[PDB]
RNA sequence: GCAGUCUGA
DNA sequence: CGCCGCGTCAGACTGCA
DNA sequence: AGTCTGACGCGGCG
């Protein structure tokens, strides 16, 4: 919802989708870049947080 | 509803980590070790093959490049959700049951 | 820089083990030989077939004719250190071949899946074992370096067991020779030599995973400057990450730069190009 | 929408 | 040793993405 | 990830 001020009141969930979607992108990067497997398991790894 | 085409697989963590864990429960795979193959601090070999690899062995870091030297492409581990998917695909559930 | 060399020397010795491993096949000598006539045809060219030898296409005409009189050579040693010395000599010429990235990348990937023609085998007869029989693998390891075409009577209870799948194991006899006599050579030297090279791109991504690590101050030091261009830090380093990565296997290690020095021509490459991106 | 605090029965 | 819970309702005021 | 962090609880249970 927007807010009085500008900023909008989101609720977490936003974040954390969002959290995933930037993640998961950059890996999307990495698979079509053929990164180095100990880039790529760091980027895994952080998906799996997500 | 929306969905998100994960680029690699994701272990869900409802089934890894509330206890007793379904996830390692269904392996017969201890907790401990499950969370450090899916967090990429371990192997598991998916296949042991013609080799001395028990198909639920971890192995750590350095002993995936080590069996390599010792057999080379004779036997099969990854690492992270990829293996733990590949490890539940593989297993034979009416079998397994039948067995135990 | 001295690692860097202890490193590059290790990456060098990895290629050459895996270009003599693959040097081993025979029918690479056919696929080669028809390579380089569908580029005396002007249907092919050199410079996408051959980068260069250890240019000229009078050279690689000589080359080629003596390695047509190798694999004559190899056809009449059906006999088995006969065939070893023939080999080992067809690796001397075939090891002065500088191919071309694509044309080496695509002989490596046939030899893998030529290999896994026998290991989907290889695999499935043991899925087959490993349900019913609680049998004597350990000693399956000595039945299959081997070669169940002599092996019924293993004088135990699960002897009958075996008789649940003994079709579908000869089944598994008959595709094993099919492929066995496809390629012209004994599975277990195909398997040996698969694992020549395997181990030989192991060796060097284990010297490259050494690498990334010993060279992360230029990448760190060239983002921790480029942070200001609407880009977080924890990105752009992995665009340097990946420009170090492609300077890697182009360094001609011998030129006496330090790699660092290199792989800035790329990190700007590919970090400038990457704000531009995001 | 939430958090924190105070207060009431 | 890690995980699960630890009363109900109401009012007020701040501050905050 | 550096914090010029907290912890400053308990009781039962698997």
């Amino acid at each position: 919802v927007p807010l009085d001020g500008g900023r909008f009141a989101t609720s977490d969930l936003n974040d954390l989708y969002r959290r995933v979607i930037n993640r998961n992108n950059r890996l999307k990067r990495l698979l079509d870049l053929a990164a180095p497997d100990i880039i790529v398991r760091n980027e895994k790894r952080m998906l799996q947080e997500a | 509803m929306g969905h998100i085409e994960l680029a690699s697989p994701t272990a869900h963590i409802w089934f890894l980590k509330s206890l007793p864990s379904r996830i390692g429960l269904l392996l017969d795979m201890p907790l401990r070790d499950i969370e450090r193959v899916l967090y990429f601090e371990s192997y598991v070999v998916i296949e042991g093959g013609m080799t001395n690899l028990e198909r639920q062995q971890i192995l750590t870091e350095e002993q995936y490049l080590d069996a390599l030297e010792e057999f080379g492409d004779e036997f099969d581990a990854k690492m992270g959700a990829e293996a733990i998917q590949a490890l539940l695909k593989s297993m034979d559930l009416e079998q397994e049951c039948e067995q135990l | 820089r001295e690692g860097e060399i202890d490193i590059a020397k290790r990456i060098e010795d990895g290629i050459n083990q895996v270009q003599c491993s693959v040097a081993e096949y025979p029918e690479a000598i056919t696929y080669l030989l028809e390579q380089y006539d569908r580029v005396e045809a002007e249907e092919a060219r050199l410079s996408d077939l051959i980068t260069g030898f250890v240019i000229d296409p009078e050279l690689a005409r000589e080359k080629f004719a003596e390695l047509r009189a190798q694999y004559v050579v190899t056809r009449d040693t059906i006999k088995h250190a006969t065939a070893q010395e023939e080999i080992l000599k067809l690796s001397e010429v075939f090891k002065q071949f500088r191919l071309v990235p694509k044309q080496f990348d695509y002989l490596v990937n046939s030899m893998r899946v030529m290999m896994d023609r026998v290991r989907t085998q290889e695999r499935l007869i043991m899925k087959l074992c490993v349900e019913q029989c609680k049998m004597p693998k350990k000693n399956f390891i000595t039945l299959f370096t081997g070669n169940f075409n002599a092996a019924i009577a293993m004088n135990k209870p699960w002897s009958e067991k075996l008789h649940d799948v003994s079709e579908e194991v000869h089944r598994a006899l008959q595709k094993l020779q099919q492929i066995e006599e496809e390629t012209g050579l004994t599975i277990e030297q195909v398997k040996d030599i698969n694992r020549r090279m395997s181990i030989g791109e192991a060796k060097a991504r284990r010297a490259k995973k050494e690498m990334v690590e010993a060279n992360l101050r230029l990448v760190i030091s060239i983002a921790k400057k480029y942070t200001n261009r609407g880009l977080q830090f924890l990105d752009l380093i992995q665009e340097g990450n990946i420009g170090l990565m492609k300077a890697v296997d182009k360094f001609e290690y011998r030129r006496g730069y330090k790699f660092s020095t290199y792989a800035t021509w790329w990190i700007r490459q590919a970090i400038t190009r990457s704000i531009a991106d995001q």
